[PDB]
């Protein structure tokens, strides 16, 4: 199956500062992928489904590009509210595979 | 929009448990459901996905043809009924739902846009 | 009648009067120059001709056309809704044309700035061909229709036609027509230009679905008087051959015997939603079911009337079966999953069989002693007396009528796309630019054009105690609600609309 | 009022610029620029 | 012609209405899953030949009559039971003019008025199916209630009438008989009578033909108009090909041979294909120098333009008339189990006895009845049809 | 009263009917599989146009078709052997087999090949004239759909041999 | 009027007609002391 | 009768589409008939 | 009525009472009977 990864695998920076998380597919997976955050102790959000739409609610910081092998996560003017793991999984086909994970780190 | 799960339990290897997902706030017959879980310290892993009408039902390798998903749209409720649980199916298991709503009209994969609403979760161990 | 004076208003509402509904769409469109005012003949030579198969000879002219054939054009996806719940059936009746406000304009370039001014003397020629001389190209699903949403301005498609062919190379018997030939009317800026057809008489088209299926039409709580044959044999056993006729009833209702059989079938290969479920190779043109005419290969396209697929298999279509449709803004070529739409024909499965399944069985040999009973399988089967079928559904999106060809015999002409066959269809409408000569003055025209169409409706007095299934918007928050301009202005339409909704009996 | 002096909407029709000459899908965004003007009164009888 | 009957009618399901399926027989086969209601009315059927004719051609009017009704209430006390007159009961009736209900009439069930004159017949239950998914019921499908018609009340002197106009339909044939060709064709498997020519295996309905529609298959039965057998061969009959009639005092299931009526369609040969033989053949290649003609085998054909056939032949015991299907299209819509094919065939003729409840308690109580006395009426029914 | 014999020959094909300038509105599956190797799954859809004109979306069909087998007045190409009745198309009526003369309306051969006429299908005349609506009376009608394609099985087609009506044809009769 | 003669009809009916819509009803009822 | 110009479709009340044990607003088994969820009037939208 | 109307109010009621049937209850020791009563009335009245 399709398998997804992550690098860096976390991550530090400060409030303020522009974060870049990418995780590419062993195969393409067209424009199907989604974006998400978790914070500890809670259930993970959809913050970009699709690889460059923008989920409800989520703030106009958070953007996404890529298409087929690559897709990158952006995060620009980074907030205290911002500090979790993410995840990003491929939709393309079954079974849905997520990546390892990127852990932001205040 | 709000999923619930429950029925966790603390269960020895090889026991039955059911889970349950209650929802409420949007129409439950219009979107495919999912259960996925979370071993503890690990990434989330996928497990199985059900139709809305509930006919047609796909499973993780590792999860499949001991794990039963079942609807039951009078009463909006999910269930994931678990026979011979092992040693790493102790996970966190979440409920949730795909982005895209079904439309009758139209003949489409409903997962490609993910799944934007998901439970609290019921904590699962097995010893 | 006066260069400062309107030929006509914008009249664009629906009204819906009892038994009938009078729909009225009025567009702003322009028109350019095509061809340079020259007659070409086109053929596959010039686009490259790579296979037989699309291989074509015609000619393309300078005239324009006008296509309303689309149900977008005269419903709004109110009215849509409005009748696709209220009604058992529709269809059109008459049909008001209006050409009006003509502005025809000249072009003068200077270094790197055009410049545009009223040409108040030049003219704008239109006619219609209601004699039917001419090749009829609206019932090709074409673009260029007149948009949905009434404040888009639109361009009129280039007028073409296509004649007998030998690859590239035309025969004796292709025919050349020149527009010019026809009597037609030429408009300045005052001249108006309308007219009025009349629908001939056709079914109503049915918008509703049986609640009933064509095989469990009997009484549940009754036996037949018929028998069935039970047994063949006795046991496990050498020679233990016998007849046993049980009576059919209730519990057995497969066997029982029925006045009608579903509709005709050809079938198509299935292609399911989720990809990995798809064979790893290419099959879009080779597992396809076509039909061969003259050494060409045609695409069966979408095909007979037949359901998209079983109960309970949603994610599975007909390869060439459904109409498929664009989302807003979606490309020409190579297209993702997410950005078409594949209509589902699910509502005609009562009475017509899966476009995917096979119709059924029939005995291939004769059985004996020595030889078993074998049954093969009926991948196509043509009309047999006593069938009965539901023809494919219409959609907002879709086209409302076609042509039908001018031949010898045809069968249940209905088209094959939906909507409403006619032996003789709302006429083309054919408009040009009347040259100028300088070589030539750089010109266009802009006008506004109506269309009125009064349809017939057919109600429902059904006695169903619980409640319908109706079209109804999904009431939840959203960035944008369904058929409006988004943010940037751009109307597009989420879905395709079907028209069956209500129930009816078998 | 339940039935107040009913609004009264006014736009400019648009008039487009040269189309391609090759025909396209998409609807005109090239319009020529354009605005109008005249002479508006009103009158109201008052008891 | 006229006949006069005289019937006798329960109450069915103690005036309820009830869902009904597969789940609720215990079927598990999918082919044979349905859902529907059973209803408390009865109806009429003379939808057979033999109640207006005793021992070509078309009808052109009805009239029906229903009268003498005589309601009876029933009490039983320890082990006798005693039978009395009630006088002030009404029984309800109406027909279906607008063909608003599911139309039963068309599917050769019994409960039809006896071909005996002297014969006192009870009157059959009404019930209906709609769209199923297995056993359940999809959002398509529709409840209908029958008190929800308006409908006549008949005490015991009152009666009730109304005549039918049958709408134009082709006249019967009844006679026994290149520019033109024989018509189409769908294959039967051949059976023998005699037993010891047939295969030994089980091949009733593996071996039959069948047509599939939502992933269900239906017998092909009676299927289209075919001759059962070539000239000659009377030993022959196609599987599912002809109309099969019981005997006098034949059981339900699994009777001997002696027992069924097979007819047979010997006289459509004429113009019609055999059931049980292949249509023709086709050439299957294009020859060459290299490749010899080849041909293959129709086992089904479709109408070609030129093709001419007989329709199949009616019967004492057959079915008369029955509803097309109200469809976009429909090709010689005449019914497959033969008789005349019509829209507007004759209304349904819905009854049932009125309930009359027992004593109520002396404390409002807001559940509905459901003691009730126990009661049935019987009456005389005369139908009347003009032939030409 | 009859209908009119038509004594005219199409200037057009079925299957030209379209305006070739432009595009339709449908969309047809035109990309299987992204590239070569495995696991290469996808669904590419692509407009009907002009470039591509035997995937568009028709409103009406060809008419029937019983095939007739093709002989050819060259005899060197015709098969060593007596194929007149053996290879024949027949239809069988209460066990006599009667040869299919003339049989359905059909073209005689296709366009570039004179030489060809079919077995028993012709009154030599020549049925060229109705080719525009009419299936070639030697070919196959078209291609079906044999099975369900899976990750397992590839797309199975088979050849229409015979065909009977269908909603939706249109044909032309025999010229006098 | 007599004992063996009805002295109405059951009418449960629904009639749509523009602006208008007749809705009828009928039940049986049982009345105790 | 409602005179609306509004251009999107409205809500409507509506029965859902899918396979369940019993028709709702229809008899059960034991042929109790039963109202599943209180309907109210308001699904066509005016403007204030 | 909801799906495709803005308001409705009720205009005309009429009001219909027929087929009376009057039944007694004979009890015998432990056997509870039922007949018709044909002299039996049953008083009916409007508060208008
Ligand atoms: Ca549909």
């Amino acid at each position: 199956d399709i398998q997804m990864t992550q690098s860096p695998s976390s991550v530090s920076a400060s409030v303020g500062d522009r974060v870049t998380i990418t995780c590419r597919a062993s195969q393409g997976i067209n424009s199907y992928l989604a974006w998400y955050q978790q914070k500890p102790g809670k259930a993970p959000k959809l913050l970009i489904y699709a690889a460059s739409s923008l989920e409800s609610g989520v703030p106009s910081r958070f953007s996404g590009s890529g298409s087929g092998t690559d897709f990158t996560l952006t995060i620009s003017s980074l907030q205290p509210e911002d500090f979790a793991t993410y995840y990003c999984q491929q939709a393309n086909s079954f079974p849905l595979t997520f990546g390892g994970g990127t852990k932001v780190d205040i | 929009v709000q999923l619930v799960e429950s029925g966790g339990g603390l269960v020895k290897p090889g026991g039955s448990l059911r889970l349950s997902c209650a929802t409420s706030g949007f129409t439950f017959s219009d979107y495919y459901m999912s259960w996925i879980r979370q071993a503890p310290g690990k990434g989330l892993e996928w497990v199985s996905y059900i139709s809305s009408s509930g006919s047609t039902i796909y499973y993780a390798d590792s999860v499949k043809g001991r794990f039963t998903m079942s609807r039951d749209n009078a009463k909006n409720s999910l269930f994931l009924r678990m026979n011979s649980l092992r040693a790493e199916d102790t996970a966190v298991y979440y409920c949730a739902r795909d982005q895209i709503t079904v439309d009758r009209e139209v003949i489409r994969a409903h997962y490609y846009y993910g799944m934007d609403v998901w439970g609290q979760g019921t904590t699962v161990t097995v010893s | 009648d006066g260069v400062g004076s309107s030929s006509g208003n914008w009249h664009c509402d629906s009204q819906w009067l009892g038994d009938r509904v009078i729909t009225t769409s009025t567009r702003t469109w322009a028109l350019p120059t095509y061809n340079n005012h020259l007659y070409k003949q086109i053929s596959n030579s010039t686009s490259g001709g790579s296979s037989n198969d699309n291989a074509y000879f015609g000619y393309s002219t300078p005239w324009g056309y006008f296509d309303f054939n689309r149900f977008h054009c005269h419903f709004s996806p109110r009215d849509w809704q409005r009748l696709i719940n209220n009604n058992w059936g529709f269809r059109p009746k008459r049909l008001n044309f209006k050409l009006f406000n003509i502005q025809v304009k000249e072009v003068t370039d200077n270094n790197g700035v055009k410049t545009i001014a009223n040409n108040l003397t030049s003219t704008v020629q239109v006619f219609t061909d209601s004699d039917y001389q001419l090749p009829y190209v609206l019932g090709s699903a074409h673009e260029g229709c007149l948009p949905p949403f009434p404040a888009d301005v639109f361009m009129i498609p280039q007028y073409g036609y296509l004649t007998l062919n030998d690859g590239s190379q035309a025969v004796g018997r292709s025919s050349f027509y020149c527009l010019e030939y026809f009597p037609s009317q030429m408009l300045r800026t005052g001249n108006n230009f309308q007219f009025s057809y009349e629908f001939e008489n056709v079914p109503f088209h049915s918008s509703y679905a049986h609640s009933q299926s064509l095989d469990r039409l009997m009484n549940p709580l009754i036996d037949q008087y018929l028998y069935y044959l039970s047994k063949t044999i006795n046991g496990s056993g050498q020679n233990q051959q016998t007849l046993k006729f049980s009576v059919a009833g209730p519990s057995n209702m497969a066997v029982q015997g029925r006045n009608y059989i579903p509709g005709p079938s050809y079938r198509q290969q299935r292609v399911s939603t989720t990809v990995t479920q798809n064979n790893n190779s290419e099959f879009a043109w080779p597992g396809a079911s076509s039909w061969a005419l003259n050494g060409r290969n045609s695409l069966m396209n979408p095909g007979p009337a037949m359901a998209s697929h079983k109960e309970g298999e949603d994610r599975f279509f007909p390869l060439s079966g459904s109409l498929i449709f664009g989302k807003q803004g979606t490309g020409r070529d190579n297209v993702d999953a997410d950005k078409v739409m594949i209509t589902n024909e699910e509502e005609i499965k009562t009475t017509n069989p899966v476009a995917t399944e096979s119709y059924g069985q029939v005995a291939t040999n004769h059985q004996s002693a020595q030889a078993q009973a074998q049954t093969g399988w009926v991948q196509n089967q043509g009309i047999l007396p006593g069938m009965v079928w539901q023809d494919r559904d219409v959609y907002l999106q879709g086209p409302i009528w076609a042509k039908i060809p001018h031949t010898d015999g045809n069968f249940h002409p209905s088209p094959l796309m939906g909507g409403f066959g006619m032996k003789h269809p709302p006429p083309q409408i054919l408009i040009k630019n009347t040259p100028v000569p300088a070589s030539f003055i750089t010109q266009y025209s802009t006008g506004q054009v109506s269309v009125e169409i009064e349809w017939e409706l057919q109600k429902e007095n059904s006695k169903r105690w619980n409640p319908e299934i109706q079209y109804t918007s999904n009431y939840y928050k959203s960035n944008n609600v369904e058929f409006a301009v988004n943010t940037e202005g751009v109307y597009s339409e989420p879905r395709p609309i079907g028209t069956r909704y209500l129930t009816r009996n078998l | 009022m339940k039935h107040p002096p009913p609004q009264i909407l006014i736009k400019n029709t648009p008039v487009p610029a040269d189309p391609p000459t090759a025909f396209n899908k998409d609807k005109l965004n090239s319009f020529i620029t354009q605005y109008s003007t005249g002479q508006v009164s009103v009158e109201i009888e008052w008891e």
